[PDB]
């Protein structure tokens, strides 16, 4: 994984020598952002069962053929619609977990490696997601300093779909 | 190559003995690869002591590693990007780990495209590992074997006009490839994609001349004109180093001349009154 | 790779003279508009992709003998490389933003952007006209204000237009 | 050289991706960093003569022999004392240097590499320069949360020298 | 590698003839100034390390640029490369004497050395003048006898004057 | 290890060729080289205690502040002028050692790998036993050719501390 | 790589002690012997490969199921490798008579015999059988004097009969 | 080439080191061999239109089938026993070459490499130049301690066709 903490470990680990001051500043600069960055985990944690319903509706709205054609890859029977609100219902675990590891660690580990990978098999579109976060983005409801925290992560995960 | 060798400088490599790693652990033999490691992949660059990676080499002397391993631990090192890796183009990186974990020049530019693909998808971490996981890797360099120049004998599969970019690539065995004065830039990239293949131009002082590169928009090598003569056996000679009449007579030195066969005679002894000292003439 | 700092150190230190007061003073206000350097690079890097396939599509319209056949960028590989390397000029473009310093930019992106095209073949010209389309969005993108605070930063932004345009005139 | 903002792109340049959030904040704190550090370089700047007076003279006072042994490595003769001055003179350049870059690089660049290599070589004990960067570390005067951070880096010169 | 022997070996390779009988007594004599060979080269690398500082001070002196700041030799580092180097002549020019020919010096340390200046930057004049100041030491040292039987080497030395100035000239 | 006659051996081992008329002369080379070196070493090793002795009392008169300096570094108690008997004590093995064996081996092995890393570090200026050996060089007492072999072991370990 | 030198040497540093005055007679010894050791391992490199063929033929006699088809030593290319071990026995034979000792026969030609043959399938006895038929010629080779001074060299031969003795008796 | 002088050179340029008295007694190995391998080439070279005639009509009375046999890899015509004195005559000499030079360099470089790769081409049979040295084995007319040094070359070169 990767946290600006032990990205300030491995770059001192393979030149072999102590933590100076270069790999110091590192990590303060990445201890008081956590303060503008827990609260914003928080209004994400609190909001749960608000947005993975409010970005699925978005989904069938935007798509309005995705609840009517038949095929697995898409949320025609009820299965389709039980696995529509875990996958969305993953997303903000990672975001949760990237905002609070302060990198994109978690993002990188658990969730876009081989992301393009597997999309190309299932036939999953990638612009499904793409307007589920950007439902997200506008209506998480956070705001200030913090908010802007919780808003890179979701354009950073729309760009590794991208 | 003898009696080439002395003149291009590659009489040393000619007969230089494989290091190997015995499984036998002795300290002295161990000292004498990492020797042969550090010069043959930092281009004969020195190490000081806080350059040594001392935390590199207590893995080697345990059994597991393996020079192969430890070759990889060399490249991805922080010290070893400090001198190539962020000094340079990419380009010329391709064109680079090459010459040191492989030990020859680029044969097409095919080979290059696929590295740039790998190396935006997976990074630069990830393309090391793929220049020491090849086939032509593991042919010729085993698991305790250094890396040597293979570009002087025939190593069946090769394009002879990967033989001259190896010439291209250090002059001489003095040399840092650091210390030629297009350090930054591929001197290869573009030879590579109009897939001509220049002239071998040696080291100095067994070679009188040793500055010549070529230009961008230079002669072409093989001509059509009969060019005046009465003859057809034109012959193309490049001078390297023209320091002749000043402002307007010299607007450019090292330029090609193209020179049929009758007054060919003339021909070099007008160069010489200039100054100038003769790298190449080729039959065209 | 060099810094606004290290830039000051490397010129302090052919001279052998120890650091200048106004030098300081100069180094001093870079930290104070080290905060806005953070707004605009963070704002690039999240609409990287979008602005990659909006650029390529302005520039595919107004020439389209590139995509037609014979065109340099006509086949689906050639493509993908060409579409992938405009993300490489903002990846080194980014890089020197953050940086306050073209020579990051300088030995990597330009230094032989110039050089590898005759063996290619592919248009200087052409190239640019991508890179000069990315930068009056790139600006656009940055001025915005939608849910920050308001400051200044005409002073900063023009970093960022000399920057493309540093790397739109080593080519063309 | 090595800063924590270059060491952010450095980082990003072996993996071939753009500046995340991970490297994005390894830069505010060099930046914030930089206010208790660079009126810490100021506190050095101003008292440039009185440091290297200050250092030399206890190095004659800790090693009284070194004023009186017969010898080019020494500082009986006077070239020896005016290449004195030059020594302290040029450690106090590159402590301003790196504390004003806010890294260990011009340190490692311009100080110690090669530093216990040439001193094997011209018989210069490392032990005259460590009594006297502890009187720079004892009498620079500086005081406070700036001082803390002027004094890392001559303690980070003492560690390279032994 | 080329000895004196080999020397005259590949020189009759090349006429395809038998070794001649005055070249046998050439070479014969070089068996009884053999023993003298082995008394100059023993005693240069007993005074390697002493021969390269005192040499070095004598360059920095009377070049007083260059340990300056912005010289070529200031910082600490390339300080090492070039007291590192000197080192590196002598380790050739030892060579050659026990070898008794140039074709080691040749292809080693002499076959880039004025190459790889110009893309360093290094200026001609330092190398010139401390290997030039190391001859007259070397030189120096093996002449004197102190606890050594007394012979004449005249003949000998001036092979080793040579060498330097072999050296030397090749570059500057 | 380092000999003369295994440098014969190892150098024909990574050509993978038997042992021809190259690697045999280099071995009657070190053998009548030994009935000049092993009286040059009978001359050492009768001669132990005297040395030890002299060395020891030379390196204080050349340099006197190492009697009276408080540290353990130096020989201001009795334990370290009880290290320093064991040290110059362990020189003269090695070059015993050394001559008995015919080459440099047991000094690369056993003395100068890693001796200018250990004096950095214990702050044991070289330049002590520099003056030490130097008192050997000039009163082993050994006459003729042999002695002159001998000689070269005492300059080869004085380059290597310098 | 050791001597029976630097035997000596790695025993008495072990200890701590200076070498005994004993040792030094007994090195002095070896001296004296060094002339005829350079007598014995001469001898073998000039009958290298007239004692591997007839050792071969020897064994392929009085086995002949090896040659024959399903047999270890069958194709011609194991039987060409396996042409190739015998000498390998006598490298690193010929070397530990050089050197005097056997540390250099046990870390490369003993060390991993016995081990790889479970692997393999070679038979270790058929092997020890081949390595044998080497010990009988090759001190028959070193006895006879034809155009040699006579001397004694009982003590010495029984050293080489020892050494093929330690190379057979490790693997079968 | 290989000499036991850049033998001992070529050994210590990999390590980078000085020539210590490692390398140092291998030359005196290749100096006093010479004297006794001087006049060994001196008997060959006063004896050289008796050895050719020699070995070559030995070779004939061995195989007296290369005599009769109509090709030009054998001697059936004259051009062929033209090539034949041509062949061990150029044999004499790389002997003569290494027995001066004191080492299996110019036997190496001159002779046996790629020597059983030119022999599969032209079937020329290795065991015709056996025979032809083992006459000049027995025939060379030297006696002692120099006929001893000249008779290894003969062998190795045997060793080499087989
Ligand atoms: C894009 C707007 C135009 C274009 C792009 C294009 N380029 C190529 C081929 C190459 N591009 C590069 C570029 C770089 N290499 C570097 O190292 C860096 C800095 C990190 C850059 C920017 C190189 C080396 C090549 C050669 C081959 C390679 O991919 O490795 C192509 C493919 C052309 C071909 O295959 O012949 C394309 C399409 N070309 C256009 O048509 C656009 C105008
Ligand atoms: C100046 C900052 C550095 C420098 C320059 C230098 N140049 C020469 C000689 C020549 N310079 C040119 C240049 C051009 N000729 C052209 O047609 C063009 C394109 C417009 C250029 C740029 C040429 C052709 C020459 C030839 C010699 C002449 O003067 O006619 C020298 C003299 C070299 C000599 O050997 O005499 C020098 C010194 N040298 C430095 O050190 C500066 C850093
Ligand atoms: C922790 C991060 C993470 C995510 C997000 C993830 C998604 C993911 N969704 C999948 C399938 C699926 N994904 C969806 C979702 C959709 N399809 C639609 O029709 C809608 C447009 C859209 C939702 C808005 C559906 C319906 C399936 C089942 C498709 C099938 O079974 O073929 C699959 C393959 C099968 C599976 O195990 O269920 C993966 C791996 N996996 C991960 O590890
Ligand atoms: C044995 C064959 C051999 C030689 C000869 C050799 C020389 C050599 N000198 C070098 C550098 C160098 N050489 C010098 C030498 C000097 N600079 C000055 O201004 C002085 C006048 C002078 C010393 C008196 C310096 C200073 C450098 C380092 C330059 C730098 O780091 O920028 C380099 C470049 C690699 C490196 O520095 O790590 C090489 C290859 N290398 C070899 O393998
Ligand atoms: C020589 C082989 C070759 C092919 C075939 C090829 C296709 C290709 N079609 C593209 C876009 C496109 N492809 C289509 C085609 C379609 N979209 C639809 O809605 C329909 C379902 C479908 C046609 C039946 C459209 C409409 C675009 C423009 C989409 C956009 O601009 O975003 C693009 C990216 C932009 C471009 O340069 O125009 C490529 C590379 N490229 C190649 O080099
Ligand atoms: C690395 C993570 C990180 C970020 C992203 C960051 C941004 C950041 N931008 C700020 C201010 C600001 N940022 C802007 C930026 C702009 N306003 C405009 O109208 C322009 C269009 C645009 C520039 C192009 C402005 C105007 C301010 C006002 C406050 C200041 O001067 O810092 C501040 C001041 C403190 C605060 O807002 O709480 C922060 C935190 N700080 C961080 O630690
Ligand atoms: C930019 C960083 C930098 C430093 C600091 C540096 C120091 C340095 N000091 C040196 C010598 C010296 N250094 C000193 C200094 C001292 N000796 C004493 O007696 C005192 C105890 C002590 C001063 C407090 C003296 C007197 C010399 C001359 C010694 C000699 O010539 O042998 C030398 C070797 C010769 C030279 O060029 O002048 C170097 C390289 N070089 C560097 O590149
Ligand atoms: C200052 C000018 C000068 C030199 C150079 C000199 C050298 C010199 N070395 C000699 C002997 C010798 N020199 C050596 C040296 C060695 N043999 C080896 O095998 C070792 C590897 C090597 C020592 C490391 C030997 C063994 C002798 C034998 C004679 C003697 O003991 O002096 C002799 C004795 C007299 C003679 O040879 O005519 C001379 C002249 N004499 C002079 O007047
Ligand atoms: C499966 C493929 C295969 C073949 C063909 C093969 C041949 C082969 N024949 C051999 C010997 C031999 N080969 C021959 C055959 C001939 N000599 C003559 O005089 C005739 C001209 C000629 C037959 C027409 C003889 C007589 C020997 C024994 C020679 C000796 O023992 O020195 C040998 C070496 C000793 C041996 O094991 O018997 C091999 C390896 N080996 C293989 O693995
Ligand atoms: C320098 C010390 C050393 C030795 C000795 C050595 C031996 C060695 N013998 C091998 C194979 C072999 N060796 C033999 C030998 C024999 N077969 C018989 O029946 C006979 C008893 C015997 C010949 C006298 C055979 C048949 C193989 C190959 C077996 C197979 O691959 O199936 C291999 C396998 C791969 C390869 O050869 O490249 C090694 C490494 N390696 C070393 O480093
Ligand atoms: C059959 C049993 C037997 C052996 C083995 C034997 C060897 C032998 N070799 C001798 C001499 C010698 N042997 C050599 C051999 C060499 N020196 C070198 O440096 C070369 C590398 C090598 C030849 C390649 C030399 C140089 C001598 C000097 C004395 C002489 O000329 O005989 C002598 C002379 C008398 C003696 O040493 O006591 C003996 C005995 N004598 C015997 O009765
Ligand atoms: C410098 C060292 C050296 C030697 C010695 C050497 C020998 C040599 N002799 C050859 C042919 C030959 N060798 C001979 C010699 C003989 N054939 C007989 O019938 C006689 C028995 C015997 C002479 C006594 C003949 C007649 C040819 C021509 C055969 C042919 O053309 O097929 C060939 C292949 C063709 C050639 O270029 O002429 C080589 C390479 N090459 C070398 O580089």
């Amino acid at each position: 994984v990767k946290t600006p903490i032990t990205e300030a470990i491995a770059a001192a680990d393979t030149q072999g020598r102590f933590l100076g001051n270069t790999e110091l500043q590192s990590a303060r600069g990445r201890y008081e952002r956590a303060a503008a960055s827990l609260e914003a985990a928080r209004g994400l944690t609190s909001n749960a069962q608000r947005l993975i319903d409010g970005a699925t509706q978005a989904v069938y709205q935007k798509f309005p053929y995705t609840t009517q054609t038949p095929g697995p890859q898409f949320a025609a029977d009820s299965r389709g619609k039980s696995k529509c609100a875990r996958d969305v219902g993953h997303y903000l675990r990672i975001i949760t977990y990237s905002l609070v590891a302060g990198g994109t660690g978690p993002l990188d580990e658990y969730l876009i490696a081989g992301l393009a990978e597997i999309n190309s098999t299932f036939d999953l579109s990638p612009s499904w997601y793409v307007e589920a976060l950007k439902h997200i983005k506008a209506n998480h409801g956070l705001s200030g300093q913090a908010a802007n925290e919780a808003n890179t992560y979701i354009d950073y995960a729309i760009n590794a779909l991208s | 190559i003898t009696t080439a060798a002395s003149r291009l400088g590659t009489e040393p490599f000619s007969d230089a003995p494989k290091v190997e790693l015995r499984p036998k652990a002795s300290r002295e033999e161990v000292e004498s690869v990492i020797r042969a490691v550090y010069r043959h992949v930092l281009g004969n660059d020195y190490i000081l002591a806080s350059e040594r990676l001392v935390s590199a080499e207590s893995l080697l002397r345990d059994g597991n590693l393996t020079v192969r391993e430890f070759v990889r631990s060399v490249a991805k090192s922080e010290l070893y990007k400090k001198k190539f890796f962020y000094n340079s183009f990419q380009t010329r990186l391709i064109e680079l780990n090459y010459k040191h974990l492989l030990g020859r020049a680029p044969y097409d530019e095919s080979e290059v495209v696929y590295h740039l693909d790998l190396y935006q998808n997976k990074g630069y971490d990830a393309e090391i590992d793929s220049y020491i996981d090849s086939w032509e890797y593991q042919s010729n360099f085993g698991d305790n074997v250094v890396p040597y120049y293979r570009g002087f004998e025939t190593q069946v599969g090769q394009k002879t006009a990967g033989f001259n970019r190896i010439f291209r690539l250090y002059r001489g065995y003095a040399n840092s490839d650091r210390a030629q004065v297009e350090g930054t830039k591929s001197r290869l990239a573009r030879e590579l994609a109009s897939n001509k293949a220049s002239t071998i131009v040696g080291p100095s002082g067994t070679n009188d001349s040793w500055g010549f590169r070529a230009s961008a928009d230079v002669a072409p090598k093989k001509n059509l004109g009969n060019a005046v003569g009465e003859g057809d056996r034109v012959y193309r000679l490049e001078v390297t180093g023209i320091r002749s009449p000043g402002y307007p007579s010299v607007r450019r030195s090292s330029t090609v001349f193209i020179v049929p066969y009758e007054r060919l005679s003339d021909k070099i002894q007008q160069v010489h009154k200039q100054g100038g000292k003769i790298v190449s003439v080729t039959s065209a | 790779t060099l810094d606004v700092f290290t830039k000051v150190v490397s010129q302090a230190d052919s001279r052998g003279e120890f650091l200048s007061n106004e030098q300081l003073d100069a180094l001093a206000n870079v930290v104070k508009e080290g905060n806005k350097r953070l707004d605009v690079v963070n704002r690039i890097t999240s609409n990287a992709s979008a602005i990659v396939t909006n650029a390529a599509r302005a520039l595919f319209e107004e020439q389209p003998q590139l995509i037609a056949p014979g065109g340099n960028a006509y086949t689906n590989r050639r493509m993908a490389a060409c579409l992938r390397d405009m993300e490489i000029i903002l990846r080194y473009v980014t890089y020197a933003i953050l940086a306050g310093d073209a020579s990051v930019l300088d030995d990597r992106c330009l230094n032989g952007l110039r050089e590898t095209y005759q063996a290619l073949g592919t248009p200087g010209s052409s190239v640019a006209v991508g890179v000069q389309k990315m930068k009056d969005a790139a600006v656009g993108i940055a001025n915005d204000p939608n849910g920050i605070t308001k400051g200044d930063c005409s002073q900063l932004i023009s970093e960022v237009a000399s920057y493309f345009d540093r790397a739109a005139a080593a080519v063309g």
